[PDB]
Formats: structure tokens, C-alpha cells, sequence
């Protein structure tokens, strides 16, 4: 069966400023089939209050999903997104890098 | 608005 | 400029785990405005944009009934396709359908489309003339024979040249502030050393709408397509989009590299330079 690997991006809606509320995004695109597990992490722990967009797909039939939560960045706090999918031998963790 | 009816394959 | 409406439908069989999942979503250009999810408790078509909430109970009752009709057909299809391809009940399979219409600057029908996929592959597609079918395999040819005998294409053609364009024009009016807008990209480049002798140049485009954009790197005017990392255009969550493209270059050659940004909100294409 066709299988396509998710491309994973973790980023903030607005430029990060310590102390200012923002939105943390994990965008997964280009994957197939549609079953996928996405978790936003704060210092390694699963963030429970996470919304996600309605399942949709691109012109090449691959799926995309946005997971997002409100957050206020700090200097010590590490954020990441952890994604599991049939194409991944183990869950992939992408760390949020604000200096990109 | 969606189509009123689709046909089976 | 030009505009379009598109509906996307996904059905996934889940053997022994309940009835197939069905998810429908509607867009005008890059702005979503309706959803249906078979696993939510509402069981109704629901608003996903403020400018669609003004539609009346007849709209939501009718959209709900027609989208459940889509759901039932896909349930039938999943069984039909198993028989076409001689597949067991145990496996999970995927059906996807997308259809809609484009209008031009005069806000009249440009072209329409109605496409179908099984397990992530083209299955059957209405050709651009809206009178004939492109069938990807032998099973899809079976569908084509059946849809030709039932004159399926004419009925879709009527929707795509009529209902589709007349409701797109309505949404474009009701959601004028969101849909008839263009937000030009806010652009910059970042520079970070990765070692003593290499640096990452990353060209950023932020807060733009609609999603269509082109980011390109040039070295002495030569496109660097093979050496560029270009991420997929991504939503910010506020109705705008972001994108970047990066190259790793030898330290000291920064002034050779320029980033070129094209977007319909820019009066003229932008070139960003390191000097």
C-alpha cells in the first residue's frame, strides 16, 4: 500500500518574546495513510490542552493537519512535537527552535 | 454548498 | 482576481472498530468555512468561518442532509472497491474525493473538477471538458462504464457550472473582508554559522495570504534549486501563512547569495541581499 512520511514543522504563530503569550504550532503535511499521532511537549511532558484542524489533503492526495496550543515562551522552557506514523520506526521528536 | 447527490463507484 | 471553492472528503474503513470514519471540509480559496466529522456528537455540518454563520436553518439542515448522503455513498464505495481489488475485510482502506469550481476576474466559471482517489492513488477523474473521464486502472474503467451509462458527468457538470459558482459568488460577498484580501509577505533573511567555515542562510516569508508563493535562492544569479531546503507552506493559525527556504554556504560567500520572493500582494518581486 502507498505510504508517505509526515513532514513535521514546529514553530510559533508570532515571533517569540519571553513573557508574551503566543501560539505553538505543530504542522504535519504530506503523509499517507491518515492515521497519525501528534503530541505537543513542554519540557518532555505531553500538553493535554491541544486543538487540531479538520483533516484535509493536498492536490497529490497527501494529508495535512495543524496541532496548536496557546503558550507563553520563557528562557528555560523546551517545547517539541512528537509524531508517530506507520512510516516511522519510532516516534519522531522535533524540537522548537526559535533562533531559526 | 455541496452537491445534492454523488454516485457510487 | 480569480477565486475557487473546493470540498474535500475523506473516508477510512476501520474493520471491527466501527463504521468508517468520514470527514468533509469546505474551502473558499485558502480559507476553510465548513466541516463535518462522523465521530463528533453534533452529526451536523458546522460553521468554521464567521462569515458563514449568517446562513439560515434551511442551509444547515440541507448541507447536513447532503453531506450524510456523501458519507453513505463512500460507505458503499469502500465495499465496492474491496470487491474490485479482491481485498480482505481485515485491512483499512482510504477513499478521497475533491470537487469544486474556479471563477475568473469577471467572477464567472473558469473550470471545474471532480476527482477520486483510492488508497492515495488517482482512481477516477472528470476531465477538464467535464464530459469524459480519466480512469487510472482496470477497476476504475468498471466505474467509468457504470458512470457513462448513468450519465453521471452531465449531473456533475450542472452542479459545477451552476450551483457551485452561484454559492462561491455569495460567499465571496458575505466574507468580503476575509476572502477579497491580499496580505503581502513580511520578508527577511537569517544567518547562522554551523561551523568555522559554513553558514545557514534562511529566507523567510511571514504573514501572507493567499498561500501561493515562490521563494528562490540565487548564487551569482544562478538558481540553487538542488541545494535549497524548501519547507511546505504552513498556516500561522490566524488566517495567514509562512514559508522559508535555506541554503548552507561557505563562510565569506554570503554576498553571492540572494533570495527572491514572488507573491500576488507584492507590486513587484522582491530580492533580498546580504549587502
Amino acid at each position: 500500500m502507498i505510504q508517505r512520511t509526515p513532514k513535521i514543522q514546529v514553530y510559533s504563530r508570532h515571533p517569540a518574546e519571553n513573557g508574551k503569550s503566543n501560539f505553538l504550532n505543530c504542522y504535519v503535511s504530506g503523509f499517507h495513510p491518515s492515521d497519525i499521532e501528534v503530541d505537543l511537549l513542554k519540557n518532555g511532558e505531553r500538553i493535554e490542552k491541544v486543538e487540531h484542524s479538520d483533516l484535509s489533503f493536498s492536490k497529490d492526495w497527501s494529508f495535512y493537519l495543524l496541532y496548536y496550543t496557546e503558550f507563553t515562551p520563557t528562557e528555560k522552557d523546551e517545547y517539541a512535537c512528537r509524531v508517530n506514523h506507520v512510516t516511522l520506526s519510532q516516534p519522531k521528536i522535533v524540537k522548537w527552535d526559535r533562533d531559526m | 454548498a455541496v452537491g445534492s447527490y454523488v454516485y457510487s463507484v | 482576481g480569480s477565486h475557487s471553492m473546493r470540498y474535500f472528503f475523506t473516508s477510512v474503513s476501520r474493520p471491527g472498530r466501527g463504521e468508517p470514519r468520514f470527514i468533509a471540509v469546505g474551502y473558499v480559496d485558502d480559507t476553510q468555512f465548513v466541516r463535518f466529522d462522523s465521530d463528533a456528537a453534533s452529526q451536523r455540518m458546522e460553521p468554521r468561518a464567521p462569515w458563514i454563520e449568517q446562513e439560515g436553518p434551511e442551509y444547515w439542515d440541507g448541507e447536513t442532509r447532503k453531506v450524510k448522503a456523501h458519507s453513505q455513498t463512500h460507505r458503499v464505495d469502500l465495499g465496492t472497491l474491496r470487491g474490485y481489488y479482491n481485498q480482505s475485510e481485515a485491512g483499512s482502506h482510504t477513499v478521497q474525493r475533491m470537487y469544486g469550481c474556479d471563477v475568473g476576474s469577471d467572477w464567472r466559471f473558469l473550470r471545474g473538477y471532480h476527482q477520486y482517489a483510492y488508497d492515495g492513488k488517482d482512481y477516477i477523474a472528470l476531465k477538464e471538458d467535464l464530459r469524459s473521464w480519466t480512469a487510472a486502472d482496470m477497476a476504475a474503467q468498471t466505474t467509468k462504464h457504470k458512470w457513462e451509462a448513468a450519465h453521471v458527468a452531465e449531473q456533475l457538470r450542472a452542479y459545477l457550472e451552476g450551483t457551485c459558482v452561484e454559492w462561491l459568488r455569495r460567499y465571496l460577498e458575505n466574507g468580503k473582508e476575509t476572502l477579497q484580501r491580499t496580505d503581502a509577505p513580511k520578508t527577511h533573511m537569517t544567518h547562522h554559522a554551523v561551523s568555522d567555515h559554513e553558514a545557514t542562510l534562511r529566507c523567510w516569508a511571514l504573514s501572507f495570504y493567499p498561500a501561493e508563493i515562490t521563494l528562490t535562492w540565487q548564487r551569482d544569479g544562478e538558481d540553487q534549486t538542488q541545494d535549497t531546503e524548501l519547507v511546505e507552506t504552513r498556516p500561522a493559525g490566524d488566517g495567514t501563512f509562512q514559508k522559508w527556504a535555506a541554503v548552507v554556504v561557505p563562510s565569506g560567500q554570503e554576498q553571492r547569495y540572494t533570495c527572491h520572493v514572488q507573491h500576488e500582494g507584492l507590486p513587484k518581486p522582491l530580492t533580498l541581499r546580504w549587502e
